[PDB]
């Protein structure tokens, strides 16, 4: 099988108008469950080596859980990204890291 | 699924 | 900070016996957590049973039956989707170590 | 709740 680390956080990020927050999202409508392995529908696809999310702590892997306050654990990639767009040049969004290691 | 850059 | 085991398990029962183990689950809006991942979990498993030497134990959160998620499913319906594999039982379980 | 033996 395997063995399933999970941490979970918020983080604040705060850009300038002019930038991006340094990551790619990834992710999927029908209907979705949240697993150990997969607790949500998006997740951070890479995180830009030295921008704003990767120095807010933000990696590639983490499941966006929250989104400035909402819920986003299964809403659909298009609107997660409207949301983050909402809050623009500041975001809160509270991710759940997963590392799956081999049992 | 689909990507955003952001 | 939370530790969670994970495996699908095959079990192959005798028409006459059951699997073993007692299903304990249930509210209506289930909202998985890591120290409570799904609706239905493992309140018993009888030692050297089918399901005991397939490698189920006590704790055991029920994730997937035959390939369906259950995570959200009521007690009786994941009963009844035990029931309805007849003599075998595909199970995917979490065991949260934490 | 509710349990049962299988």
């Amino acid at each position: 099988g395997s063995d399933y680390i999970i941490k979970e956080k918020t983080v604040l990020l705060q850009k300038k108008d002019s930038e991006g927050f340094g990551f790619v999202l990834r992710g999927a409508i029908e209907e979705f469950t949240p697993t150990p392995a997969f607790p949500a529908l998006q997740y951070l696809e890479s995180v830009d080596e030295g921008g704003v999310a990767w120095r807010a702590g933000l990696r590639m892997g983490d499941f966006l859980i929250e989104v400035n306050g909402q819920n986003v654990v299964k809403v659909g990639h298009r609107q997660v990204v409207n949301m983050i767009r909402q809050g623009g040049n500041t975001l809160m969004v509270k991710v759940v890291m997963v590392t799956r290691h081999p049992d | 699924e689909a990507q955003t850059r952001l």
